[PDB]
């Protein structure tokens, strides 16, 4: 079976340089021409290069010239993409391909993606605050409430509503950037025959603080 | 009386390369292969198929004289059943191939100053040779998904490479002159016999 | 280089339905163009390559056509397994140039947002900052524009947004509206409200709340 097994997310500050490695493995890979690409947030799709591994010959984009280089490992069949002198646009997963012209194909057989985000900031741990409704009968149907998160390093933070029971309507937000650190909310729908009787929370935690914070929903 | 001129193709001043090997029919003559096995020049002098010292004896109707130089550490490709990027893309032998080959040493003609370049081989091509078969071309053999037109550049290259015939390298890159003998006997009665 | 031009770049097809999906090239790109498909957060596949080819575990009803210039990605009977990101290629001349991109949608009937606006609580006038959000959930189509007005003066500085991709049970849209200020600028003026416009209705829905 043919697998393409690339690298973990990584969190680089600017100025720095990093090896995004794609294992390969079921394939001859002496033959086959090995493709490298970016694709940026919400953007479209872009090339970068591609390298031979039986020869070495390379021909990059005239856009990347002096930003990525390509080395073949064929002692262990990896190959290896090393961008040089980062800036906060390279926030972009970098995929790996395999192209196929020995087998009657146009094909680049995408592979799984790294994640390489940008930034100049310590990690920190979140801090929850919860969403005023207000008081009582607003409206009078179907009452909504929420939770935000501000200031917090890296994606992503774990948001469940009652433990992870009420899903009937939760809306979690993708986060945004304001002050160099990440920020989203969640709005979630509780009908108005357990609410304020009962008690509504906001679960946030964050795996790479291992901080666990709980905030109740009063009625104000 | 007429001897077979097994010195013409043996002592000759211009060999040929790999990919545009030449082939002449000997016919019409008394063999003398005595003076070639016991001429104490030749490195490897194998056969495959007949014994190498009962050639005097049961003959053949035709002899083709196959003569290419390569490498010193690709002398075994020129074999009956073995893979290497000289047995398959310039030079195949089959497995019924009842013939002898023989190669020598040819450092004394072949290297001199500034690098001999003449001598070519083909390093890529699009599959393997079927058994006693050349391809003269110079077509771009286009290795990616990018249709090139003819010219040279990024995933399609030249077929052709020279080859580094300098006399300053090792024992194993010297050039070698090989000869391939391939007796072939038909039911029509032979004429090269003696 | 050539440059890819897919127009338009949203596309809203139910089930059972054919949809074409087009690009266009600037030079002579001939025949080898391709295209790929992209599940949100996963990783692309290749559908179709030379323009008239499908692969080894792609359906059949991915069909292409075209030449030279217009070339058609048609699909005859779409699923739920259709909707993702849909790519195309060159291979004509070195560097290969992608191109826009066309996410697919679902038809549904037109629903107008519920918003709601939420005042900062108390743990945020304690904290060293405020931030007023308003919630709009349930809408359809994506076409939105949303205004805070300060007192009847629009903001713009502080004003960001975050919207979702849509609801795999509902078909819905979701959006969210995040104002940023410090605390004694909170507490310089008396009201805010929410303004958010949609094609549902020719005034748009209001609400808004004091102190």
């Amino acid at each position: 079976e043919v697998q393409l097994q690339q690298s973990g997310p990584e969190l680089v500050k600017p100025g720095a340089s990093v090896k995004i490695s794609c294992k390969t493995s079921g394939y001859t890979f002496t033959e086959y021409t090995m493709y490298w690409v970016k694709q940026s947030h919400g953007k479209s799709l872009e090339w970068i290069g591609g390298i031979n591994p039986n020869i070495g010959d390379t021909s990059y984009n005239q856009n990347f010239k002096g930003k990525a280089t390509l080395t073949v490992d064929r002692s262990s069949s990896t190959a290896y993409m090393e961008l040089r002198s980062l800036t906060s646009e390279d926030s972009a997963v970098y995929y790996c391909a395999r192209d196929g012209y020995p087998y009657y194909y146009a094909l680049d057989h995408w592979g799984q993606g790294t994640s390489v985000t940008v930034s100049s900031a310590k990690t920190t741990p979140p801090s929850v605050y919860p969403l005023a409704p207000g008081s009582a009968a607003q409206t009078n149907s179907m009452v909504t409430l929420g939770c935000l998160v501000k200031g917090y390093f890296p994606e992503p933070v774990t948001v469940t509503w009652n433990s992870g029971s009420l899903s009937s309507g939760v809306h979690t937000f993708p986060a945004v950037l304001q002050s160099d650190l990440y920020t989203l909310s969640s709005s979630v729908t509780v009908p108005s025959s357990t609410w304020p009787s009962e008690t509504v929370t906001c679960n946030v935690a964050h795996p790479a603080s291992s901080t666990k914070v709980d905030k109740k929903i009063v009625p104000r | 009386t007429n001897l077979c001129p097994f010195g013409e193709v043996f002592n000759a001043t211009r060999f040929a390369s790999v990919y545009a090997w030449n082939r002449k029919r000997i016919s019409n003559c008394v063999a003398d292969y005595s003076v070639l096995y016991n001429s104490a020049s030749f490195s490897t002098f194998k056969c495959y198929g007949v014994s190498p010292t009962k050639l005097n004896d049961l003959c053949f109707t035709n002899v083709y004289a196959d003569s290419f130089v390569i490498r010193g550490d690709e002398v075994r490709q020129i074999a009956p059943g073995q893979t290497g990027k000289i047995a398959d893309y310039n030079y195949k032998l089959p497995d019924d191939f009842t013939g002898c080959v023989i190669a020598w040493n040819s450092n004394n003609l072949d290297s001199k100053v500034g690098g001999n370049y003449n001598y070519r081989y083909r390093l890529f091509r699009k599959s393997n040779l079927k058994p006693f078969e050349r391809d003269i071309s110079t077509e771009i053999y286009q290795a990616g998904s990018k249709p090139c037109n003819g010219v040279e550049g990024f995933n399609c290259y030249f077929p052709l490479q020279s080859y580094g015939f300098q006399p300053t390298n090792g024992v194993g890159y010297q050039p070698y002159r090989v000869v391939v003998l391939s007796f072939e006997l038909l039911h029509a009665p032979a004429t090269v016999c003696g | 280089d050539i440059v890819m031009t897919q127009s338009q770049k949203f596309m809203s097809t139910s089930v059972g339905d054919r949809v074409s999906v087009t690009c266009k090239a600037s030079q002579n790109v001939g025949t080898n163009v391709a295209w790929y498909q992209q599940k949100p957060g996963q990783s692309p596949k290749a559908l179709i390559y030379s323009t008239s080819y499908r692969y080894s575990g792609v359906p059949d009803r991915f069909t292409g056509s075209g030449s030279g210039t217009d070339f058609t990605l048609t699909i005859s009977n779409v699923q739920s397994e259709d909707l993702a990101e849909y790519f195309c290629q060159q291979y004509n001349s070195y560097p290969y140039t992608f191109g826009g991109g066309t996410k697919l949608e679902i038809k549904r009937a037109d629903a107008a947002p519920t918003v709601s606006i939420f005042p900062p609580s108390s743990e945020q006038l304690t904290s060293g900052g405020a931030s007023v959000v308003c919630f709009l959930n349930n809408f359809y189509p994506k076409d939105i524009n949303v205004k805070w007005k300060i007192d009847g003066s629009e903001r713009q500085n502080g004003v960001l947004n975050s919207w979702t991709d849509q609801d795999s049970k509902d078909s819905t849209y979701s959006m969210s509206s995040t104002l940023t200020l410090t605390k004694d600028e909170y507490e310089r003026h008396n009201s805010y409200t929410c303004e958010a416009t949609h094609k549902t209705s020719t005034s748009p829905i209001v609400k808004s709340f004091n102190r």
